[PDB]
RNA sequence: GCUACCUAAGAACAGCUAAAAGAGCACACCCGUCUAUGUAGCAAAAUAGUGGGAAGAUUUAUAGGUAGAGGCGACAAACCUA
RNA sequence: CCUCCGCAUAAGCCUGCGUCAGCUGACAAUUAACAGCCCAAUAUCUACAAUCAACCAACAAGUCAUUAUUACCCUCACUGUCAACCCAACACAGGCAUGCUCAUAAGGAAAGGUUAAAAAAAGUAAAAGGAACUCGGCAAAUCUUACCCCGCCUGUUUACCAAAAACAUCACCUCUAGCAUCACCAGUAUUAGAGGCACCGCCUUCCUUAAAUAGGGAUGGCUCCACGAGGGUUCAGCUG
RNA sequence: ACCUCGAUGUUGGAUCAGGACAUCCCGAUGGUGCAGCCGCUAUUAAAGGUUCGUUUGUUCAACGAUUAAAGUCCUACGUGAUCUGAGUUCAGACCGGAGUAAUCCAGGUCGGUUUCUAUCUACUUUAAUUCCUCCCUGUACGAAAGGACAAGAGAAAUAAGG
C-alpha cells in the first residue's frame, strides 16, 4: 500500500535519491536543459522550482544560501542561481520549468523527458501547439462565442 | 555580505580537478608539517 | 516443482498467441506538421528534437570554448547570435555566443 | 574449498614429470616408450 | 604442486596491558562456535554477522622425502589431487 | 559515492582492452645498472648467539669469520623485463607469500528504465509488558550474577553434516635394551624405544518457581585453583 | 502381508484448519432420591466457542491460575514441494552391561547438511456468540440457611466487517 506516498523510491535509498536529484538539478542549473528518465525529471521538477524560489528569497538570506550550497554541487552555479535565474523569474510566481516527453532512450527504451528552465538562450523545443483558431471547429466555436455575446 | 562558497573542485569526486585538489591537500599537509623529518616522511612515504 | 508432462504445441499456441500477449496497435501516431515525420501525440517529434539537440550541442561547444575551464559559469545572461546578427539593445550586458551558420528558421 | 589442488610451479613440474626423471628409472623409460608408440606429441611433462 | 607428517634453509606477528608467560584484550594472519542466506549457489562447502587462537605445540612462502597387501596419522578408520 | 583495497617483488601464465582495418587479420613492443647465470687447487682454521647488545635475563643453546703455499693479464657475454595476468570447467562474492602505502597522491561504481502488489532476504523504529516465545534466551538488544556435570590447563580432530566429555598434554606409572659409523645416534640407564593414565595436592525429604519429568543439597578413591565458542541451572538488565 | 523399497524417515510443536456427533459449554424438552440453588440422568440441537503458564521432545500426564467449557474422534495416528528439528535415525565420544576381541545395546548423555524456480488439478472478497452486573428481587421457592426464573437495562470480551 502506497496511498498518499508522493516521493518516488529512486537510487540506493533516501540519501542516494537525494544525491541523484541533486546531480540532475545541478546539471539543469548549468545547462538550462536536461534529458533524463521521465520519472527522475518529474521528481526533480519540484526541487528545481524550489531552488528558483530560494534564489528569489535573495543572495543575502543565510537559509537560501545554505540551501543553494547544498543543492548545487558545482559552487560556481550559486552566483548564477542568485543573479541570473532568480532575476529572470522575479516577475513570475511559478512554472519556472518546462518538462516534455522525449522518444524513449535507444539504449534501454526508458521513458525519457527533457526539462528546461523557461527563458533560456538555447533553441526553443518543438513545443506542442494547439490547433489554429482558423480551423473549421474553432471557427464554429467562434461563431458560438459571438452569438452568445450578442444575445446576452 | 553575500558569502558565496569558494569556487573550487570537490574533494571526493572522480575528476581531474578533484584529483588535483586532493594532491593540493597532500601538499598542504606537507606544508603544515613542522619538522624536516616529517616533511621528508610525507614526501617519500608512498613508493611508486 | 518440476513439470509433470510436456505441454503440447496446441496449449502453448493457445497461451502465447493470446490477445493479452499480442502486441497492441498504437493509435496515437501522427504526422509532425513541421517536418512531416512520424511522432506520437504526447511525445516530441524525434526529427525536430534531434535538430534542436544538435544545435544545442553546437551552442554548448561554443559556450565551453568561451568559458575556457571548469567552474566558469557566468553571472550574466547569455545570448546566441548567428552570422549577420548584431546585439540588440536588450542584448547589451549579456555574454554573446557566436555561431558560424545562419539563423535557423525555427530558431527565433 | 576444493578444486584448486594444482598450485603450479615449474620446478616441481620438471622434477616430478620431466624427461630426466622419466629416464632415471626403467619404469619411466617404458612410460616414454608407451607415449612414443601411441604417437603422443608430448612425451614428457 | 591438495592433504598427513617430516627435512633444509627463510618470512610474518599492529596497538594496549603485564613483564620474560604454550599470559590477558585486541589488528594483520590462521581457524571455523552459532545464526541467517545459498542449496544446479558467487562457491562440487561460499557469503554476512557472530565467534576461538592470534609470541607460539603459532601461521606461512620455497625445494626435498615417505606410495597403496603401502605411506602418514596429538586414532577422527583422519588424509594420501573434489 | 566506495575503498575490501592499491603499487611493486616473488610465484604463476605467456602477448591475453597498444595502433590500424574488418572478436578476427596485420603491425608494433619488454633495451641492464635491477635479477638470474659464479668461484683453481691442496691442507689448515675456526668454544664465547640473537635479543638497539650496553646493564639485566636466561634457555629451547641458536642465521653469518680464515689462514699457508701453489697457480692465475681476456674483462661487461647470455637470459627475465609486456598485460586488465595465476589456481578454481567461467569477466567465478573463493585461494594466493613478501615490502611499502595504515587510507591513500593509488584504485573503483552498489542503481538497464519504471511501479512500489503478495511471499521471501537484509536493515532501522516501536505504545504497554519484558522470556509470558521456545527443546533451549536460537536470533536480536544489552554489557550481566551465582552454581553444578565433564575435561586439569594452552593446543588437536572427522578438509565437505559432529570441535566435544574424544586425541594430545606436562606429571606419574609399566615393560624392553649394556650398545656405536645411514634412523634410534654421530646418542649410552639421570639414556633410548613401546605403552598406560592424565597437572598438582590429599588419604588409605529440603531450597529454588504460583506452578519444577528441570537445577542444587541433605593401590584406587577424593580434591574444580585456573581455564572451556563443552553440557545444564540461574539473579538482574536487555530487548519484536 | 494386498499397493508403494527405480529419493516420501518418524514423533511432537507452529500455521491453517475440513468433517462426524457418540454434546464439554451455550439453546429446547422428559424424568428425578427435581421445594429453590446446585446437581444426576435421558431426547433434540454441530450455528458459535471450547484459555494461558511450570517441569518435560513429549503427545499424554502432574502442578498453578482461570473459564460458560477448557468435549471424544476422523482427516496418510490431517497438514513437514508451508515451517521446525527438541526425542528418535548414519558416521564421533562417554557411563552401565554383553562379548576373548572386532563390536553390540528396545538403556542414560553430548553433537550432528531438512533441496526444489509450481507444468497440471483445486483454490485465492460467500442476519454473531458468550460472560458479568443491575432490575424483576434477598421476589417465587424455603422453616431457615440459602435462593430462582422469564422480560428489560448497563457494561465488557471475543469473532466478522470497516
Ligand atoms: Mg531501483
Ligand atoms: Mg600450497
Ligand atoms: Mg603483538
Ligand atoms: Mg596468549
Ligand atoms: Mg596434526
Ligand atoms: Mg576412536
Ligand atoms: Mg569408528
Ligand atoms: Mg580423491
Ligand atoms: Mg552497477
Ligand atoms: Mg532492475
Ligand atoms: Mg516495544
Ligand atoms: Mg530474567
Ligand atoms: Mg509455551
Ligand atoms: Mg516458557
Ligand atoms: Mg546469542
Ligand atoms: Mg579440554
Ligand atoms: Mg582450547
Ligand atoms: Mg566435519
Ligand atoms: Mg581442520
Ligand atoms: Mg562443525
Ligand atoms: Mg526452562
Ligand atoms: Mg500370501
Ligand atoms: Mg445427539
Ligand atoms: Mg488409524
Ligand atoms: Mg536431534
Ligand atoms: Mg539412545
Ligand atoms: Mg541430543
Ligand atoms: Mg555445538
Ligand atoms: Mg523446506
Ligand atoms: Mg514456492
Ligand atoms: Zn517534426
Amino acid at each position: 500500500i502506497s496511498h498518499g506516498r508522493v516521493f518516488r523510491r529512486m537510487g540506493l535509498g533516501p540519501e542516494s535519491r537525494i544525491h541523484l536529484l541533486r546531480n540532475l538539478l545541478t546539471g539543469l542549473v548549468r545547462h538550462e536543459r536536461i534529458e533524463a528518465p521521465w520519472a527522475r525529471v518529474d521528481e526533480m521538477r519540484g526541487y528545481a522550482e524550489k531552488l528558483i524560489d530560494y534564489g528569489k528569497l535573495g543572495d543575502t538570506n543565510e537559509r537560501a544560501m545554505r540551501m543553494a550550497d547544498f543543492w548545487l554541487t558545482e559552487k560556481d552555479l550559486i552566483p548564477k542561481l542568485f543573479q541570473v535565474l532568480a532575476p529572470r523569474y522575479k516577475d513570475q510566481t511559478g512554472g519556472y520549468t518546462r518538462m516534455l516527453q522525449i522518444p524513449n532512450r535507444s539504449l534501454d527504451r526508458a521513458k525519457m523527458a527533457v526539462i528546461e528552465y523557461k527563458g533560456n538562450c538555447l533553441p526553443p523545443l518543438p513545443l506542442p501547439r494547439r490547433d489554429s483558431h482558423l480551423t473549421l471547429l474553432n471557427q464554429l466555436l467562434q461563431g458560438l462565442r459571438q452569438d452568445l455575446r450578442q444575445s446576452q | 555580505v553575500a558569502r558565496y562558497p569558494p569556487i573550487v573542485a570537490s574533494m571526493t569526486a572522480d575528476s581531474k580537478a578533484a584529483r588535483l585538489r586532493r594532491i593540493e591537500r597532500w601538499q598542504a599537509t606537507v606544508h603544515a608539517a613542522e619538522s624536516v623529518d616529517e616533511k621528508l616522511r610525507i614526501l617519500t612515504k608512498m613508493q611508486f | 516443482a518440476a513439470p509433470k508432462n510436456r505441454r503440447t504445441i496446441e496449449v502453448n499456441r493457445c497461451r502465447r498467441r493470446n490477445p493479452q500477449k499480442l502486441i497492441k496497435v498504437k493509435n496515437n501516431i501522427d504526422v509532425c506538421p513541421e517536418c512531416g515525420h512520424l511522432k506520437q501525440k504526447h511525445v516530441l517529434c524525434a526529427y525536430c528534437y534531434e535538430k534542436v539537440c544538435k544545435e544545442t550541442a553546437e551552442i554548448r561547444r561554443q559556450i565551453g570554448k568561451q568559458e575556457g575551464g571548469p567552474f566558469k559559469a557566468p553571472t550574466i545572461e547569455t545570448v546566441v547570435l548567428y552570422t549577420g546578427e548584431t546585439p540588440s539593445e536588450q542584448d547589451q550586458g549579456k555574454r554573446i555566443i557566436e555561431r558560424d551558420r545562419k539563423r535557423p528558421s525555427w530558431f527565433t | 574449498a576444493r578444486g584448486n589442488e594444482y598450485q603450479p610451479s615449474n620446478i616441481k613440474r620438471k622434477n616430478k614429470h620431466g624427461w630426466v626423471r622419466r629416464l632415471s628409472t626403467p619404469a619411466g623409460v617404458q612410460v616414454i616408450l608407451r607415449r612414443m608408440l601411441k604417437g603422443r606429441k608430448s612425451l614428457s611433462h
